[PDB]
């Protein structure tokens, strides 16, 4: 450890430019792991409606599937209106 | 080169080649020998002279426009079925195109010049690199597109590469020129039973490669890349010159050796297609091959050419070159016809 | 205009099937003024 | 056409301006190799390949609509760690030096 | 090629010879004008002139040939009225071998010309009586 | 699909250990151990025994798996060749198939 | 592929590139994807031999769908024919 | 077919007769090799667009990729052969008759 | 080949819709809450027949129920309604962030007049579901019948019999 | 007419390729190959390929052609030859000429012609579709899934680009 922090010393003495650039190489790789916000993206995405909806035909056993835009059940973007 | 660098560009090599050997889609086939050819220039002129830079250049050039062919047949063969699948063409001008292309890549006649000029002009290690491993990956999409190869072409293709080659190698003194003709005429016979029965083109393939990766191989040992050099060897190397006298007999497809098998074997298939004249026409013509192996034994086991003073100062001195895997590809490049049957685990 | 053309079939199809098939550009403004043709086919592209 | 227009239009106008910066009154009577530097192709070849690699990032804002973040994200990041890895390469190997 | 040999190959034997001696020298000249062809660009000539004359000796040669083969053939089926008989092609096939000799002005050549090509000859009528394959389709 | 031995193999008899082939196997790997103290210059017999039982070892292991390979390839040739034949008798009549008594073969005399 | 290590593996590395009528961004369809999908489905298993035969006339309305070579035909034919009578004053087109 | 292709496809043929019938430069041939690349890269962009293969529409890119890449090889070989000889002509390189 | 089927110049006329697009983007979100049923069923039928020949009749409906939806407007809120879509109109892309003022004030008044309430974020981009009497098509693609698979094959695996019977070879 | 556009920059493609195909100087067949670029891309950019388009403006003639026209100053000729000052660039060129003219007149004068093979003359708009009315760009989208669903694709170039820098240093250590 000692020896690692010596070691960091002396390039932050003689090569900030490429100590700067492997720390933020680093972090860069590392934070989308840590992120508690980077479950949204996919999310968000996802709900972006490119193409059409295409309607599916009712067999009398879609109790989960709205009749209408604006009857309860589906997906909803509550979550998308709080963020 | 630096031995980590080497290591990588060989295994890019390798890659590139794989690559054109697990691919579907005719892109990652055109992708796998972009990367190959890339990585295969720098063992072309790791020597770094004249005439390594003018065999990289002339194989540059001839590599490159036979990949500009591959890919107008990738494009016609899209324009007319909407597929990139990597199969049957589906256009003639397409499959003409394509097999053009691919006999280019592997130096067939009348596409050949570039065969003897590049390996007389690059290292020998390289020269067994570019005479073995790089036949695999046009030879593995020829085993594909087969179905809707032109046979006229295909057969001319052959049969051009069997004479060219065989005439070609009666005036050679150089080792490598020597074994680039022999390639050549190698070539003809794999193509020509490749409309008939692929399994036979594979298996001529595997043993022309044992066999050419053994010579190249005792070559090496050596350091010998002219008849005269090759000479010296009785002198110095005893065994080496029985087992170049067994592999160029093999070579030759004398029986009870080894390299009768895959000549054996296509005659046997192109017989049940009811071709007699063509076999036959290749079989005579494949003397001429074995006219140029038997010079080399002459000069070099069966008879003691002069030695020179200085050849005592190496008595002292052990063999230190790897030599890798010789002791094995020698009895397979010899002694495998026993065990023909085993082609099958190829189909 | 193929009213006396020998063995022309007004409206016959080029496909075997008969399922119902996409006009392309040519089909539909075949026989339109050009410069309905040229925004139908380069309008978009060619806006600002 | 606008931008057919414009293009003309700027073009034309400087091939004016060239015509009579070269032609008015004047009022009077009477293949072998370029001392060639080997540095200076390595630094245009080392160009091109960066720029080919700058032309597969291109697309990096419209690849990030994706739902398949995960695969896009490691792509992406691989591409530059080999860009990256390609500058070292180069660094090591004394490629960006101009003495000798 | 297939054209040609299409039309050579309809002809009865020993009847037609002006159509057979036409056939076989436009297939003699073809061949001649591929091997000028190549000859020119893998052996530069050292003028244009030089160029056209290897041309026209290498041509005219090969259509020599082809010519006398097909009437030669040709009368001797006639003269013998044996159609189908390959000693016609063989009598065919020497008397272009000579021609060789004449043109290339040797007697060795000549000789081996005959012999070789004479052969050759019969041999392609006995295929064609007997429907040999030299490129067999593949089937099986 | 991409697979040296599927499983379908399985239900075949194995090559027996003694199987001549492998036997041949065998004796080409005690071959390649000698030639290998042959151009190494070593006592040819006698050098480096631990080197040469692996060169027997190694072909007669990689051996018997070809082995293997190449009989399941035959049987599956066979396979084939019968399932198609029941399914078109059409092409394979049974011969109709007479005595010498009754078919009529030509003489030719040796005088 | 010579090698089918993709399918030993179950691992994808570029069949999904390989035909039209496979699945693409945001379902953006090819436009011949209904002709593909035929001639796909009814050569699939057989093999190409056959297919050749049994499959030639899904192939067929395939081409014409790829290169469009009847279709500009006949246009080529009714454009010809209508500038003959025009031509010939023999006819007057419609707004 | 389309009108288009003619061209296209003649462009790509004079670029191939133009690369088979070498002059003198080295630098003359890359261009005429370039050039192939180009005819390609048009008639697979014009394909892939009309067709609207949508995933195919990297492919151009790929080949332009690859493609700049293969011409920065033949350019590093062509400054090679310019410094053994003082130029790129090709009659320089024939050692290797023999 | 035969005769591509085409209905009459007659079967194909309608009453339009002739407003422009800042106007039908004015009125889209309540236009989808309140003529969904027709909507989606003109849009099953499109993508099930695959053939716009076979949905005329539900294409007209969707017509009647857009001029019925404007009309109510008209009726009711023409003069908050024509200063919202004008603020539309002005943009260059016809932003709805730019109009938030005028928006408030149509909505206000198609609610107050009408009962409309504005979907929320999300829910014109449902999959919803429909009740169609119209029968599900059997052959959308007019596909003929596949060819037959090969034979398969199917039995016991068993040794070859007397070898590879590779000439002489006994094994 | 604005309607055969395609058509006309595919006959200026064409004269173009003839220009440096018949190998003047390089300085000029590189000048004759970025006009053959430039007029690609225009082709490419009718097709709605506008992504693509730029791509050969970036790429082809910014990155590649740039270089080319570098080496040439340093390593080829430095000054040009006298355009068609050579008999047979000029014979080259004048033959190229006159096949392309004969083409586009016979295309033009019977909206077909066939040259080896069959073409159509119609115009190339004929073949376009008739129905798009969506809310990105294709070729974008197309574009963009290389990062989605051509993983394989990304580690094969990037791969090869990286023995690229390799393999050049080899090469030009010497
Ligand atoms: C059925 C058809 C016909 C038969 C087909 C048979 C196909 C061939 C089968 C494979 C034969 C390979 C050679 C057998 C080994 C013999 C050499 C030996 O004993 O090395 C012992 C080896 C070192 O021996 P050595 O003193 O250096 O002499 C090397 C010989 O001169 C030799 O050195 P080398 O330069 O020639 O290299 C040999 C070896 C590399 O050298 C080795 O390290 C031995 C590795 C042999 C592995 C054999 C695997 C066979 C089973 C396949 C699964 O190469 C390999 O890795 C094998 C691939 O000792 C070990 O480390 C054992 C391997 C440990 C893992
Ligand atoms: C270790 C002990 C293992 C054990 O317990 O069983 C031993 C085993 C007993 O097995 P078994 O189940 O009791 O039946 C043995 C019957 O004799 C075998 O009865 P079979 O029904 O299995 O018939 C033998 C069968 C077995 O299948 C094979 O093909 C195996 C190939 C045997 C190669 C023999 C090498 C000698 C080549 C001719 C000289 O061979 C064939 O089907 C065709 C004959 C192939 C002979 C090669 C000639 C054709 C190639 C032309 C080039 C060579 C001409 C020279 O003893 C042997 O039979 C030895 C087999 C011979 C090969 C292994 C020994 C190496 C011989 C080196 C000769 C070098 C030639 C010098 C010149
Ligand atoms: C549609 C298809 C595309 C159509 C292309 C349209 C044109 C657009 C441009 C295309 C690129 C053309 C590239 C031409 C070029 O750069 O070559 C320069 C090439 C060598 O350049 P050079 O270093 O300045 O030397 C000039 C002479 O070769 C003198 O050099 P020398 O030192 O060798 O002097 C002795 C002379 C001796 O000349 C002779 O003896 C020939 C007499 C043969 C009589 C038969 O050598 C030669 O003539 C060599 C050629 C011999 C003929 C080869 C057999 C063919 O010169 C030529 O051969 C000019 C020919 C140009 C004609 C273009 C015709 C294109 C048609 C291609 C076939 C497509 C058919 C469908
Ligand atoms: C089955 C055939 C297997 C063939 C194996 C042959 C191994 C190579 C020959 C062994 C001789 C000792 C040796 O090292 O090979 C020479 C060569 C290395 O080159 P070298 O000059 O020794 O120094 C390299 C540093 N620049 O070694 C190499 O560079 C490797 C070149 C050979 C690779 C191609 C082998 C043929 C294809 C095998 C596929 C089989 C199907
Ligand atoms: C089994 C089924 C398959 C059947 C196929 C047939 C396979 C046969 C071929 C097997 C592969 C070749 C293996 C040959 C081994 C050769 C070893 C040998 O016999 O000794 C060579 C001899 C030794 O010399 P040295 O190294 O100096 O040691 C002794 C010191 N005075 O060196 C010398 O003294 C050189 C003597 C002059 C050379 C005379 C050559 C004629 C003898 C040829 C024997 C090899 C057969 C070649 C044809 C095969
Ligand atoms: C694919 C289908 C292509 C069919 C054509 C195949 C022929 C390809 C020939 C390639 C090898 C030719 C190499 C060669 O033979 O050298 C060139 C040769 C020149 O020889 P020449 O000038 O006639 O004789 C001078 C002797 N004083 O010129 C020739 O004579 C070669 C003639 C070969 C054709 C017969
Ligand atoms: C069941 C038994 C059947 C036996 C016969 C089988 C024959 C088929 C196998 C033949 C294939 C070659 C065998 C491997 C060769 C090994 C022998 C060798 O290569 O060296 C010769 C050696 C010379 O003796 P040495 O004084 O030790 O000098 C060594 C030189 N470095 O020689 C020796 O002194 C070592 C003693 C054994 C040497 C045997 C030599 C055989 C020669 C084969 C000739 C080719 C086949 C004909
Ligand atoms: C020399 C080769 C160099 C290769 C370098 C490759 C580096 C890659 C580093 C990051 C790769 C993964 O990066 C990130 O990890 C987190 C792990 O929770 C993933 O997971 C996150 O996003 C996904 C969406 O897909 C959510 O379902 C998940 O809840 C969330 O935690 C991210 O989807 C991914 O974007
Ligand atoms: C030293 C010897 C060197 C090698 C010699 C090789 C000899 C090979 C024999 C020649 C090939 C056989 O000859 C060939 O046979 C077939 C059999 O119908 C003929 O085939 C022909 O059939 C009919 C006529 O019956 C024709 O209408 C048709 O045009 C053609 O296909 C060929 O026209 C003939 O050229
Ligand atoms: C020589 C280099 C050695 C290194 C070898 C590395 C090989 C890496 C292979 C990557 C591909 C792995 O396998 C493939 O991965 C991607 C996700 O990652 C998946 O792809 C997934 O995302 C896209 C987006 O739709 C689509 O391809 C598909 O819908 C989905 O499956 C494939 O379904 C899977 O088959
Ligand atoms: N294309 C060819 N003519 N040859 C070919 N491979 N035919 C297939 C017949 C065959 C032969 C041997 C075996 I073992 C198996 Cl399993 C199948």
């Amino acid at each position: 450890a000692e020896r690692v922090a010596a070691f960091l010393k002396n390039v932050w003495a003689k090569e900030p430019v490429l100590v700067a650039s492997f720390a933020i190489a680093g972090l860069a790789v590392i934070l989308p792991t840590l992120s508690p916000y980077t479950k949204y993206s996919l999310m968000i995405n996802r709900a972006t409606p490119y193409n059409y909806p295409v309607p599916l035909r009712d067999d009398g056993n879609m109790p989960d599937v709205p009749s209408h835009p604006q009857d309860p059940q589906g997906p909803s973007l509550e979550w998308l209106k709080r963020l | 080169m630096n031995p980590i660098i080497f290591i990588i560009i060989l295994l890019t090599i390798m890659l590139g080649t794989i690559i054109v050997m697990i691919s579907s889609h005719w892109l990652l086939v055109w992708i796998g020998f972009e990367m190959n050819m890339l990585a295969i220039i720098p063992i072309m002129m790791k020597n770094h002279n004249p005439r390594a830079t003018e065999a990289s250049t002339k194989y540059f050039l001839t590599q490159s426009t036979a990949s500009m062919l591959l890919m107008m047949a990738v494009i016609i063969n899209l324009m007319f079925s909407g597929q990139w699948t990597v199969m049957k063409l589906f256009n003639p001008m397409a499959s003409m195109l394509m097999t053009m292309a691919l006999a280019m890549k592997l130096g067939m006649a009348p596409f050949h010049f570039w065969v003897p000029e590049v390996t007389q002009g690059i290292p020998l290690s390289s020269g067994l690199i570019l005479l073995t491993w790089q036949k695999l990956a046009p030879m593995s999409v020829l085993y594909q597109i087969f179905p809707s190869i032109n046979l006229n072409l295909i057969l001319t293709l052959s049969v051009l590469s069997i004479l060219i080659g065989g005439w070609g190698g009666l005036n050679q003194t150089q080792l490598r020129k020597i074994m680039a003709y022999s390639s050549i005429a190698h070539m003809g016979w794999m193509t020509a039973v490749l409309p008939y029965n692929p399994t036979m083109t594979l298996l001529n393939l595997i043993i022309y490669i044992i066999m050419t990766s053994t010579m190249f191989t005792m070559f090496m040992a050596n350091s010998t890349t002219t008849t005269l050099s090759l000479s010296h060897t009785w002198n110095k190397t005893p065994i080496m010159t029985v087992l170049i006298l067994a592999t160029l007999l093999s070579m030759g497809g004398l029986p009870p050796l080894s390299g009768f098998m895959p000549k054996w074997m296509i005659i046997q298939e192109m017989t049940k297609n009811n071709s007699i004249i063509l076999p036959t026409f290749m079989a005579i013509t494949a003397l001429l091959n074995l006219y140029f192996y038997m010079r080399l034994t002459y000069s070099t086991t069966l008879t003691m050419f002069p030695s020179t003073n200085n050849m005592k100062m190496k008595w002292q001195f052990p063999l230190m070159k790897k030599m890798t895997f010789l002791p094995t590809m020698v009895v397979l490049s010899t002694m495998m016809l026993p065990l023909t049957p085993m082609l099958s685990v190829l189909e | 205009v193929m009213k006396d053309v020998p063995g022309w079939k007004v409206g016959e199809s080029v496909f075997h099937t008969t399922r119902w098939v996409t006009p392309m550009m040519g089909e539909l403004y075949g026989l339109r003024a050009s410069e309905e043709v040229l925004s139908a086919t380069y309008g978009f592209i060619w806006y600002t | 056409m606008n931008l057919m227009l414009a293009l003309l239009t700027n073009f034309t106008l400087a091939t004016l301006l060239v015509i009579i910066a070269f032609w008015l009154p004047q009022l009077n009577v009477y293949s072998a190799r370029l001392p060639f530097s080997m540095k200076f192709f390595l630094v245009a070849i080392t160009f091109l390949l960066f720029d080919l690699e700058i032309a597969l990032l291109l697309p990096l804002p419209w690849a990030s609509q994706t739902a398949n973040l995960n695969t896009m994200l490691t792509m992406a990041l691989f591409l530059i760690i080999l860009l990256a890895v390609s500058l070292a390469y180069e660094w090591t190997q004394k490629g960006l030096e101009w003495t000798e | 090629a297939k054209t040609v040999l299409r039309q050579y190959w309809d002809i009865p034997e020993g009847t037609e010879c002006h159509r057979k001696t036409y056939a076989t020298t436009s297939i003699g000249g073809a061949a001649g004008l591929v091997v000028s062809a190549y000859s020119v660009a893998l052996k530069t000539p050292t003028s244009f002139l030089e160029g056209v004359a290897r041309t026209g000796r290498y041509t005219f040669t090969a259509a020599a040939i082809g010519a006398i083969f097909g009437l030669t053939s040709c009368i001797s089926a006639q003269v013998r009225e044996k159609p189908d008989d390959p000693l016609n092609y063989l009598i065919g096939g020497c008397a272009g071998g000579l021609i060789l000799g004449a043109r290339t002005r040797s007697y060795g050549i000549g000789a081996a010309a005959c012999a070789y090509m004479g052969l050759t000859a019969a041999l392609v009528k006995m295929g064609q009586l007997e429907g040999w394959q030299v490129f067999a389709e593949p089937k099986v | 699909t991409f697979q040296f031995l599927p499983d379908e193999a399985r239900s075949l008899p194995p090559p027996k250990l003694t199987d001549p082939r492998l036997a041949f196997v065998g004796f080409l790997g005690y071959c390649s151990g000698l030639i290998d103290n042959a151009i190494r210059r070593r006592p040819v017999l006698l050098a480096g025994l631990h080197r040469q039982l692996l060169y027997i070892t190694s072909f007669v292991f990689v051996g018997y798996y070809l082995l293997k390979r190449q009989d399941y390839m035959y049987a599956v040739r066979d396979h084939d060749m019968f399932s198609y034949i029941k399914s078109h008798p059409e092409d394979f009549p049974e011969k109709d198939k007479k005595t010498y008594g009754e078919v009529f073969e030509e003489f030719h005399p040796v005088r | 592929p010579f090698f089918d290590v993709q399918k030993r593996l179950g691992v994808d590395l570029d069949r999904w590139m390989t035909i039209q009528s496979a699945e693409q961004p945001h379902k953006i369809p090819s436009r011949c994807h209904a002709f593909e999908k035929e001639w796909i489905e009814c050569a699939h298993g057989i093999g190409s031999i056959r297919a050749e035969k049994e499959c030639k006339i899904e192939f067929e309305d395939f081409r014409e769908c790829l290169l469009r070579q009847k279709t500009m035909k006949r246009l080529h034919a009714i454009r010809r024919q209508r500038e003959k009578l025009i031509k010939e004053g023999k006819y007057t087109p419609p707004p | 077919m389309s009108m288009v292709y003619m061209n296209i496809m003649m462009a790509f043929t004079v670029s191939l007769v133009g690369l088979l019938m070498y002059r003198s430069h080295l630098m003359s041939s890359l261009l005429c090799l370039e050039g192939m690349m180009l005819s390609l890269f048009v008639m697979a962009a014009l394909t892939i667009l009309n067709s609207h293969f949508t995933l195919a529409s990297m492919m151009p890119i790929i080949l332009l990729v690859f493609a700049a890449c293969e011409a920065a090889l033949g350019l590093s070989l062509l400054v090679m052969v310019s410094n053994t000889y003082g130029t790129d002509y090709v009659q320089n390189l024939n050692l290797l008759q023999c | 080949p035969g005769i591509v089927e085409l209905p009459s110049l007659e079967d194909l006329k309608v009453q339009e819709v002739k407003v422009s697009s800042s106007v039908l983007k004015a009125a889209a979100h309540h236009y989808g809450a309140q003529c969904d049923k027709p909507n989606k069923e003109f849009m099953l039928c499109r993508w099930e027949e695959k053939d716009p020949r076979r949905c005329l009749e539900e294409g007209k409906l969707v017509n009647q129920c857009a001029l019925e939806f404007f009309r109510q407007i008209k009726r009711h809120c023409a003069e908050p309604f024509t200063e919202y879509w004008t603020c539309i109109d002005y943009s260059g892309l016809q932003l709805f962030r730019r109009c938030r003022k005028q928006q408030a004030q149509f909505d206000e008044c198609v609610l107050d007049k009408l009962g409309w309430v504005r979907p929320d974020l999300g829910d014109l981009s449902k999959v919803t579901k429909v009740k169609t009497d119209r029968p599900l098509p059997e052959n959308p693609y007019h596909s003929r019948a596949r060819p037959e698979p090969n034979p398969e094959v199917e039995g016991d695996l068993k040794p070859a019999r007397h070898g590879s019977r590779l000439f002489f070879w006994t094994m | 007419m604005m309607l055969y556009i395609v058509f006309i920059l595919s006959v200026i493609f064409v004269m173009g390729f003839v220009g440096f195909s018949s190998k003047p100087s390089p300085i000029y067949g590189g000048l004759g190959l970025i006009v053959s670029g430039g007029v690609g891309c225009g082709i490419v950019l009718n097709f709605g390929g506008s992504f693509l388009g730029l791509m050969v403006f970036l790429i082809y003639l910014g990155g590649m052609m740039v270089v080319f026209g570098y080496t040439t100053a340093m390593a080829t000729e430095q000054y040009p030859e006298i355009w068609l000052s050579n008999k047979a660039v000029l014979g080259a060129f004048v033959t190229g000429l006159l096949m392309e003219f004969f083409m586009v007149y016979y295309v033009l004068k019977d909206k077909e012609v066939e040259v080896v093979f069959e073409f159509n003359g119609l115009g190339d708009w004929v073949i376009y579709d008739t129905g798009d009315s969506g809310f990105f760009s294709e070729e974008a989208m197309g574009i963009a899934a290389l990062y989605s669903y051509g993983t394989w694709l990304v580690i094969v170039t990037g791969w090869s680009l990286l023995i690229g820098v390799v393999v050049i240093m080899e090469i030009t250590r010497g």
